[PDB]
RNA sequence: ACCCACUCCCGACCCGGGGAGGUAGUGACGAAAAAUAACAAUACAGGACUCUUUCGAGGCCCUGUAAUUGGAAUGAGUCCACUUUAAAUCCUUUAACGAGGAUCCAUUGGAGGGCAAGUCUGGUGCCAGCAGCCGCGGUAAUUCCAGCUCCAAUAGCGUAUAUUAAAGUUGCUGCAGUUAAAAAGCUCGUAGUUGGAUCU
């Protein structure tokens, strides 16, 4: 199942309060780390 | 620009020596005024006698009362607001006890929402505020 | 006053970044391959060869021919060939600069034992020298962090009163055959 | 202003008792279980690397 | 608290004295080494390996996880003795006892970013509170109070204050002065600083 788009988490909350979270999980999916 | 000469070592020592009283925290250190001030006098902690309680509003944007202490130094005999903190450690302190007092983290400058406020309550009674928040120590009564 | 000494010395430095991702992924595979108790024994190796790079480096600004630098450096290469770390053909001093942590890492005692087949694991070596249960050439040694010589290398094995060396059986065997 | 409401919120929290768990090893096993856990026991991945205390 | 046994000092002295000094007691100032488990069989899961094109196949090997089994190894303690010492203590050496929940139980701070690690669940609802800074909390709180889980160091870990690096934010190396802080309204001038070639 594919639940969580990290993409999507940033293009939408990167101005909301959860933007420094998203940020840190889409380096996650960018770099392997 | 500046000087280069081979015997210009007054010259730039006197220089230097003179441009140093304009660091702020070299002059606060180095004055004097700063130390006569401090109402810990230099020292780590303190000891006091708790006058009463106090509760002082948040600032903007920011809405909460933090409950706070007002208390009487024993070595200098000066008054101090200190801030209890915990969730309900208010609870903990009685009037005319005897706390011990701590700095706030910044050096007498004030943390956070809390105005003019750069101590900490410890201790009360002898025993740590930690060991009674987290029920390992009673009172002593 | 007293007749006392109060000379000693820290053997660690601290990283100064206390959350490095791969300073931490580096330090644990080395503490996982080398059974090591926690990270402060991989600092306090990376402190030796740190010294032994700084010496090696004041000693390589020197002319050729300083007498002190000849001395100093020889018994430099003397001593890292006798524990083993380096080899005869390459007793140059700038040699000393191509040397890493996992080359004192492989002399220690634990990791010794491991790789004569003395023990089954790293971790069974450990246990096992810290038992007394391994003698060096004629002494009993319990320490893991001791840095077995060359000329040692040889003379590593059971202590004679080991229950695995020939010695008296122990408690768990003589309590089981008083109950059979 | 009025200070009677301190500790509020703390003893409003309905009490909840811990449960019964098996002992954590300390030490050199901590060590070779984290080894063994982050390194050696490895499963294929796509590319979605999740963290160790990753839900839902 | 014990002793002049060591180191030395004084005296008419090889003999006397010494809270000088030495030895014990308190002692997480601080420094060094170093336990809190290891192994085997099963029960599962991955890899390599082969044969089978695929469904597949295996003790055929290697590696991981089990309050599933099993018997081996131990010092923390209790404690004869010797040794240690002026007499002791401690350490070392050794008899006997001494580990399966081996209950002989490791803690200190965090889980938005800086900075390693959960927008999991239940409460509260700009209150209580957290927060070094940015900030969170006004009915779906990744930040408060809790449970679970997960991080970092580890017999150690937080807090307050002085101080060093970070600070090329005191700049000798090595900073700036048009507009971000900044060159005297202008000129003369003593001390200071600096001073053109040329001699084998
Ligand atoms: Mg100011
Ligand atoms: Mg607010
Ligand atoms: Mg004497
Ligand atoms: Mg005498
Ligand atoms: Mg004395
Ligand atoms: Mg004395
Ligand atoms: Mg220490
Ligand atoms: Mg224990
Ligand atoms: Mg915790
Ligand atoms: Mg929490
Ligand atoms: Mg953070
Ligand atoms: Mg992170
Ligand atoms: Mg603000
Ligand atoms: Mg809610
Ligand atoms: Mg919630
Ligand atoms: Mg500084
Ligand atoms: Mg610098
Ligand atoms: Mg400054
Ligand atoms: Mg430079
Ligand atoms: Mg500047
Ligand atoms: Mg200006
Ligand atoms: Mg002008
Ligand atoms: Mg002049
Ligand atoms: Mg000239």
């Amino acid at each position: 199942e594919l639940g969580t788009d990290p993409y999507e988490d940033f293009q939408e909350n990167w101005n909301t309060k959860h933007s420094s979270g998203v940020t840190r999980e889409l380096m996650r999916e960018l770099n392997g780390g | 620009g500046k000087c280069r000469g081979l015997r210009t070592a007054r010259k730039l020592r006197s220089h230097r020596r003179d441009q140093k009283w304009h660091d702020k925290q070299y002059k606060k250190a180095h004055l004097g005024t700063a130390l006569k001030a401090n109402p810990f006098g230099g020292a780590s902690h303190a000891k006091g006698i708790v006058l009463e309680k106090v509760g002082v509003e948040a600032k903007q944007p920011n809405s909460a009362i933090r409950k706070c202490v007002r208390v009487q130094l024993i070595k200098n005999g000066k008054k101090i607001t200190a801030f209890v903190p915990n969730d309900g450690c208010l609870n903990f302190i009685e009037e005319n006890d005897e706390v011990l007092v701590a700095g706030f983290g910044r050096k007498g400058h004030a943390v956070g929402d809390i105005p003019g406020v750069r101590f900490k309550v410890v201790k009360v009674a002898n025993v740590s505020l930690l060991a009674l928040y987290k029920g390992k120590k009673e009172r002593p009564r | 006053p007293v007749a006392r000494s109060w000379v000693c010395r820290k053997t660690y430095v601290t990283p100064r970044r206390p959350f490095e991702k791969s300073r931490l992924d580096q330090e644990l595979k080395l503490i996982g391959e080398y059974g090591l108790r926690n990270k402060r024994e991989v600092w306090r190796v990376k402190f030796t060869l740190a010294k032994i790079r700084k010496a090696a480096r004041e000693l390589l600004t020197l002319d050729e021919k300083d007498p002190r630098r000849l001395f100093e450096g020889n018994a430099l290469l003397r001593r890292l060939v006798r524990i083993g770390v380096l080899d005869e053909g390459k007793m140059k001093l700038d040699y000393i600069l191509g040397l890493k942590i996992e080359d004192f890492l492989e002399r220690r005692l634990q990791t010794q034992v491991f790789k004569l087949g003395l023990a089954k694991s790293i971790h069974h070596a450990r246990v096992l020298i810290r038992q007394r249960h391994i003698r060096v050439r004629k002494q009993v040694v319990n320490i893991p962090s001791f840095i077995v010589r060359l000329d040692s290398q040889k003379h590593i094995d059971f202590s004679l009163r080991s229950p695995y060396g020939g010695g008296r059986p122990g408690r768990v065997k003589r309590k089981n055959a008083k109950k059979g | 202003g009025s200070l009677a409401r301190a500790g509020k919120v703390r003893g409003q929290t309905p009490k909840v008792a811990k449960q019964e768990k098996k002992k954590k090893k300390t030490g050199r096993a901590k060590r070779r279980m984290q080894y063994n856990r982050r390194f050696v026991n490895v499963v294929p991945t796509f590319g979605k690397k999740k963290g160790p205390n990753a839900n839902s």
